[PDB]
DNA sequence: TGCATCCGTGAAACAGAAAAATTTTCCTGAATTTTGTATAAGTAGCTACAAAAT
DNA sequence: ATTTTGTAGCTACTTATACAAAATTCAGGAAAATTTTTCTGTATAATGGGAGCTGTCACGGATGCA
């Protein structure tokens, strides 16, 4: 049930405690590291569920080669490698369980796929914006919004942005009709409808 | 407190009368008005120190206190550290020597923890939009394997 | 005065008080982000376009 | 004979700036609250302690001396 805070990492590359984890709650997005810099998160999770396949890539000698992130105040469980090693060595279902969770992180990728690296930094920003509202969204009146307390430029990691998050989104916030903000909130009005 | 202690002693002796060796404590607290936490505190609180040199015992060969150390630290730690210093130093000191200054200015590597970006921004060359950028830049740079993987073992 | 002895060496009180302290509160204030927000160009794109090599 | 190469081009188009107040938090202050430490009194009368130790020396002194 391990966890951290809204501003932390789960780990680095090079760090050999690589066994399948179990994000018990909160996203705990993982920020895959890079040489000079720029870290996707890519990974982003739910109740109960796993992340950080490590003793699994280059066997149990795999180097994460991807720094991690305690994105929101974490909540994350884990299990002795055996669970995905010995306990997994047993009936497929056991491994399948981990594989199903892996398939979640995989599905995640497909979700980023297409939506990410689409083309425009606005359409793309929305291509997964609605997706986001489907992930940690908060439905309320207007419609299925998120609400999470966020940047303009974490956002930029959404595009490679500079002021688009605080400028373009303002459009959707009002000029364009799609969301609204409470100091640092998101009110996705809608799944499609106006702004589509 | 001296009196309170004594008063406790007498009152507890009364308990002892009924409950031999007054094993009661928190029950004695029904008559002690306070968790044994302070009762035991009182116990230690009412301790008289030891010569530091009572001759040890089982042998008159030596005093006491001659088997401990001062507030000082063994070189073993000293050095390790000081390694850290330089280890770092170079390892930092191999990416943007100017920025490296602020790395030590807005942080340590000397004798400030600190020079609040504010003061620091202008300290090196008067700046507002060139600081937390190169700040993170520096970290993430010396971060990630091959870079941070040098303190990975010397995490001191 | 050499010849005594004779220093002292190397081996539990208390109650009543008060006043301190202190210490939690506050608050506040400021200082300090962030973000908004402009801002301003230049721009690097980008998108057709054209003639001339598959 | 399209295609890739072009050139002469923009527009879109997006950083970049810098400011910027707005947050937004933080620290320190200030209490104020209170807990803990101090201070002071006490009325029959009360009037010298504890101990032991008892086995070198030396010397120079030992003044002290008779």
């Amino acid at each position: 049930v391990e966890t951290f805070e809204r501003n932390k990492t789960i780990f680095f590359p090079g760090d050999p405690a690589e066994r399948v984890y179990f994000l018990l709650k909160g996203a705990v997005k993982l920020s895959r590291v890079y040489e000079a810099g720029e870290e996707i998160t890519v990974a982003l999770l739910r109740e109960n569920s796993v992340f950080g396949v490590l003793s699994l890539l280059t066997g149990n000698k795999s180097d994460r080669f991807y720094h991690a992130v305690a994105f929101t105040p974490v909540e994350l469980l884990s299990a002795p490698i055996e669970q995905v090693e010995q306990a997994l060595k047993e009936n497929p279902e056991l491994s399948m369980l981990m594989l199903r969770g892996l398939s979640s992180r995989i599905l995640q990728t497909e979700m980023m796929i297409e939506t990410l690296a689409h083309r425009d930094m606005g359409s793309r920003l929305v291509s997964f914006l609605l997706i986001l509202c489907r992930d940690f969204g908060v439905p309320c009146a207007d419609g299925i919004t998120i609400d999470l307390k966020l940047s303009h430029q974490a956002i930029a990691e959404a595009i490679g942005s500079t002021r688009v998050t605080v400028t373009r989104l303002l459009g959707d916030l009002r000029e364009k009709k799609m969301i609204s903000i409470h100091k640092k909130k998101i009110t996705v009005h809608k799944p499609v409808t106006l702004s589509r | 407190l001296y009196e309170t202690i004594s008063r406790i002693k007498k009152t507890t002796k009364l308990l002892s009368q009924e409950m031999g060796r007054k094993p009661t404590e928190e029950e004695i607290a029904t008559r002690m008005e306070m968790t044994i936490e302070k009762l035991r505190f009182i116990a230690k609180s009412a301790q008289l120190p030891i010569s530091l040199e009572t001759p040890i015992g089982k042998e008159e060969d030596s005093r006491l206190g001659d088997f401990i150390e001062s507030d000082g630290e063994t070189p073993e730690d000293q050095v390790s550290k000081n390694l850290l210093r330089e280890d770092l130093e170079k390892v930092l000191d191999s990416l943007s020597p100017r920025e490296r200054d602020v790395l030590r200015l807005r942080y340590g590597l000397d004798d400030g923890r600190m020079k609040t970006l504010e003061e620091i921004g202008q300290i090196f060359n008067v700046t507002r939009e060139r600081i937390r950028q190169i700040e993170a830049k520096a970290l993430r740079k010396l971060r990630h394997p091959n870079r941070n993987s040098v303190l990975k073992e010397y995490i001191r």
